[PDB]
């Protein structure tokens, strides 16, 4: 509820949409994040296992990241867990975008 | 260089009521978010498709988190009945037992 924000990403994980609830949780305005890779915000120590998770994402269709730190606009990092779901084009069944349910645990 | 399909995300309770609407709904179906919130998506659905849409709510709940897609006609603000493909799945925060809700990605597609 109060700890959650939705996002949408292109297949390279750049933000194509972000829930306004993120502002209260991490300080960013959604417009700030549009077009930027979420990898720019992951803590360096979490990048590798998140890359592995997103690799499996296209094979599995839906994945959960487990816990990672994400850089907030101010105040340092927040702990997050994300469930990512691939949305497919009907005609060619090719991946279209990624929808993420992000929840803060710190 | 890439023409992207027009789409928006919404959240619904199991009954079909909009409980969240992403602002791209304006471009997609013509309505402001406040004009959809609190209303059942079935209200905007073509009569031929309404039961198919109702059934989709029930089915997506039984998929327990997996994605279901359905095609239906949605009455836009300007009264054009747009072909929409909605891919939906339920979510429940793993740390609690709040009732599942449905996340929908709604795209205006050719049919």
């Amino acid at each position: 509820d109060s700890k959650t924000f939705l996002s949408e990403h292109s297949l390279d994980m750049k933000f194509s949409y972000c829930d306004e609830r993120i502002t209260e949780l991490m300080g960013y305005e959604p417009e700030e994040l549009l077009g930027r890779s979420i990898y720019e915000y992951y803590h360096a120590l979490d990048s590798d296992h998140l890359t592995k998770t997103h690799h499996d994402m296209f094979t599995k269709g839906q994945v959960t990241t487990g816990q990672y730190r994400m850089l907030a606009k101010r105040g340092g990092y927040v702990w997050v867990e994300t469930q990512a779901t691939v949305i497919y084009n009907t005609k060619n069944s090719q991946p279209q975008c990624i929808v993420c349910v992000n929840y803060v645990v710190s | 260089s890439v023409c992207q399909p027009t789409r928006f995300i919404s959240r619904h309770n199991i009954e079909g009521i909009f409980t969240f609407v992403d602002h791209r709904c304006v471009a997609t179906v013509g309505y402001q978010p406040q004009e959809l919130l609190g209303k059942n998506i079935v209200e905007f659905c073509h009569p031929e498709d309404q039961q198919l849409l109702r059934d989709s709510f029930q089915q997506v709940v039984k998929l327990k988190g997996q994605v279901l897609s359905v095609m239906f006609r949605f009455r836009s603000k300007n009264q054009e009945w747009l072909w929409m493909r909605t891919s939906s799945f339920t979510f429940q925060n793993p740390y609690s037992d709040e009732i599942e809700y449905i996340i929908c990605t709604n795209t205006n597609v050719k049919n």
